[PDB]
């Protein structure tokens, strides 16, 4: 009997579904979402990681003029100082006092560190969701984990579970984001080849394991000083080195609707945004026949205290005869009522107890005990606790449908404001009338 | 301030803490009209204010 | 000096831009895109080849009845059939003539000979486009190769392209495709472990060392013949070998914009879609001053014949004057007659002739020949052949500037009318005028 129920995308809330299948006994679906995933399809862009500069010793010429050279690495850069006059420990290393000429020459590479300390930009193209859940099917958990696209059907004790597709495309991330170990940040990074200096990716690559690299570090050369062999240089800084210290915040505590994030493979835990269309399979084995099921009769309810907050803070005594003795799925007909239990055992002349929570000030709903329902009412209290450390079991808000009961000064009022109006238009209408007869 | 979609708040390296807020009030729904509208007053301010 | 282009993404076609800067001589790129290849992001879903049906030894139990065993096979399916006498070659098998069972048991696997006959199903979800380009400078082909999206910028001669991103996003993959090695077909395939028998699909598995393998083939055993030990099933053949004789037609046949579709990666190449936004960066040592460039005087054209064939069917003779021996590039700024060369030797007092092809049945058009404008005017006659095997080496237009010289009847019969329309205007206005007086 294949079954089609949505429930809202909330991971840890205990759900609950029902599946009345005509000649057979009610059937209810406890299902709750443990994780539900989002993966993005990564395509990379660059690598990026702290540069190095490779300056080859200095060429200093005894006598002469030294010649600059060309080279096509990824930021050469050549240049002669005229008139130098270097010092070694021993002595001058230049014999004639002038006409020496010092040729000082640079360029920069990946350093060795880009194989473990780099960043990759990629590009987030959709996410492939997937999810897992568990089930109290034929009242023992079970586990179920399978893709969130409208396919992938998984079978579980004979029961297929198919789940999905997300009524939301929402997702964390952005066509382009960075990650440098575990963080993820959703920023626009520049296009290869065309690095600014000092910013983030002055200098770029395409796999750590590439060759070609691209710098663009502004490295200028600048004259010895003063009768020393040492090569000077003006260079901007690593603009990676610089990313790291002003990376701020990354999407694991920006991100919005409650959303996790992990790395390997970059994904999205828990968000909570949309609902989940989740579609059953159930045998027609699983069912029990409704005769075979008890029957209930004479449910007297009654409910000694009831105080509307979270986490089922009510709780209801019913009153039975069951017949025969037997699983009695329990149910609430109401969507503002969520009681706690799924199922309970009930033979003899007895009474049984639940527990149920609820926002609504007064208690109206009814109660479907295995195809019997009964009316329970009761006056709900406000909590004590201004907050708590999980989310709301019962249902929402009720809405502006549902006031409580003493709303009777509403109908009183509405029902006197009607009452003179109603004596008005007669009124009115009589005088009309017989002015009408007039002539 | 804890909204009603909740608030996480991760201090230091421990794990993020989640608070929820209750429906908690000082009046009560089911005695004198005064009573009844403060408490729908606590629980729902702008929509009871529009509605009355 | 950056000069940001737009060229139609038609390939193989040359292309002249101008690129013209105050104080330097204007400069003309011929550009000619060589490929364009759109490289979808795959996901793989599952991977599909024909199955095996394992059977083992049917046991046959003497004098005794057998019973059935449970296993996970992905499609076991066991029965026991009664009241069997089997035989052998020598003689009968069991030795009573009743009460004989045998146990029939198969289940099926994936091929393991099909490591290489597998068609793959996967999804496709944004192509990351990269073209090839030849551009002309200064006289020299050099060929340039980047990414089209628009995020990555290359250099070749210290000039610097950037070319991207596709004005269109249109790409001939759907959502849902299949590879079957060199052939890609877009196809809904069934999701996974919801595949039909004898359909595409009976057979999924996740990768083709993967272990789990989900099978639909409606295998039903069947009562053996009498007296022999085969084991008869009715198994619904296999999807896939169905499948390879009815593909149909791969993309590379079926798909419009004249595509070429190719595979490992798959590739949309040489799609005839949109236009192609390069942008070109050139130093300031490729130009040349425009007192250094020559100047000609006295520019006198001359058609001595023309036809708008698709392959320069036209030939201009253009007299000069000029200062001093050089290179001068010349243009033409009507868009509807594109002039072969781009740059031409002058010197003196001498001639010059080019070779232009044109749409236009009055070849009516200027020619910038360095930085003077001359005035061309020919007849065209149409061409002879109706077919040929190259795209038309021009462009076409809306009609206004397109009629023949010779629309000189359109303004003769428009005067006409308009002139007779005007004095009845005239008559009636006087007419009115002096009925204006008379009252
Ligand atoms: C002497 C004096 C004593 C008298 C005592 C005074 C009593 C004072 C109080 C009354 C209680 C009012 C408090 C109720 C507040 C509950 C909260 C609530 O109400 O919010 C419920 C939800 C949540 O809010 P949201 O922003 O997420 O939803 C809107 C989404 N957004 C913004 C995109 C549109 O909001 C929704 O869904 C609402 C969707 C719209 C619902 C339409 C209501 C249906 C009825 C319409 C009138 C027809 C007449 C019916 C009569 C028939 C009788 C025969
Ligand atoms: C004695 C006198 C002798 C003188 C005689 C002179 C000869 C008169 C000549 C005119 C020569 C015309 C040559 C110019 C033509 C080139 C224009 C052009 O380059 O276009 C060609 C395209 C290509 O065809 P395609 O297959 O790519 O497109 C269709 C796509 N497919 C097939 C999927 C549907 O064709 C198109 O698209 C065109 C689509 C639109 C064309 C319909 C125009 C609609 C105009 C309506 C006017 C409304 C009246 C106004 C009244 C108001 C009251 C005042």
């Amino acid at each position: 009997y294949e079954h089609v129920t949505v429930i809202p995308n909330t991971v840890g809330v205990p759900y609950k579904t029902l599946v009345n299948r005509p000649g057979y006994s009610p059937m209810v679906l406890e299902m709750e979402l443990l994780s539900v995933t989002l993966e993005p399809t990564l395509s990379l862009d660059y690598i990026t990681c702290e540069y190095k500069t490779v300056i080859p010793s200095p060429y200093v010429k005894c006598c002469g003029t030294a010649e600059c050279k060309d080279k096509s690495l990824p930021d050469y850069s050549c240049k002669v100082f005229t008139g130098v006059y270097p010092f070694m420990w021993g002595g001058a290393y230049c014999f004639c006092d002038t006409e020496n000429t010092q040729l000082s020459e640079a360029h920069v590479e990946k350093s060795e560190s880009c194989k473990t300390e780099f960043a990759s930009a990629y590009r987030a193209h959709t996410a492939s969701a997937s999810a897992k859940l568990r089930v109290l099917y034929q009242g023992n958990n079970v586990t179920v984990s399978a893709y969130a696209n409208g396919d992938h059907a998984v079978t579980v004790k004979d029961a297929k579970f198919i789940v999905g597709p997300m009524s939301s495309a929402w997702t964390p991330f952005d066509n382009k984001i960075v990650v440098y170990k575990g963080d993820v940040y959703n920023m626009d990074y520049p296009p290869f080849g065309a690095g600014r200096p000092g910013q983030f990716g002055d200098i770029q690559s395409r796999t750590p394991e590439s060759e070609d690299v691209y710098a663009n570090t502004q490295l200028v050369l600048q004259r010895p000083s003063a009768g020393t062999v040492h090569v000077p240089y003006s260079q901007a800084p690593s603009g990676f080195k610089y990313w790291l210290k002003e990376r701020g915040a990354s999407l694991q505590h920006t991100a919005p609707f409650g959303c996790q994030i992990a790395t390997n493979p970059v994904r999205a835990m828990n968000c909570a945004v949309g609902n989940m269309p989740i579609s059953i399979d159930i045998p027609d084995a699983a069912f029990t026949r409704v005769v075979d099921a008890p029957s209930l009769t004479d449910m007297s309810c009654e409910v000694p205290a009831c105080t509307h907050s979270s986490d089922f803070g009510g709780v209801a005594i019913i009153k039975y005869a069951a017949s025969k003795k037997g699983k009695c799925a329990v149910h609430s007909m109401t969507n503002a009522v969520t009681i706690r239990e799924a199922e309970i055992e009930v033979e003899g002349n007895s009474q049984l107890q639940i527990s149920f929570s609820t926002a609504l000030a007064s208690a109206e709903f009814r109660v479907q005990v295995c195809s019997t329902q009964v009316h329970c009412a009761a006056e709900c209290h406000p909590p004590k606790d201004h907050i708590v450390n999980y989310p709301a079991s019962h249902t929402t808000l009720g809405v502006q449908d549902i006031s409580v009961t003493a709303m009777s000064w509403v109908q009183k009022i509405t029902g006197g404001v009607g009452l003179v109006v109603a004596v008005a238009a007669l009124i009115l209408i009589v005088v009309l009338c017989v002015s009408f007869s007039r002539h | 301030t804890v909204p009603t979609e909740g608030l996480e708040v991760t201090w230091g390296n421990n794990e993020p803490y989640k608070y929820w807020p209750q429906l908690s009030t000082n009046g009560t729904a089911h005695g004198h009209p005064h009573e009844i509208i403060l408490y729908y007053y606590e629980l729902y301010p702008t929509m009871t204010v529009v509605v009355v």
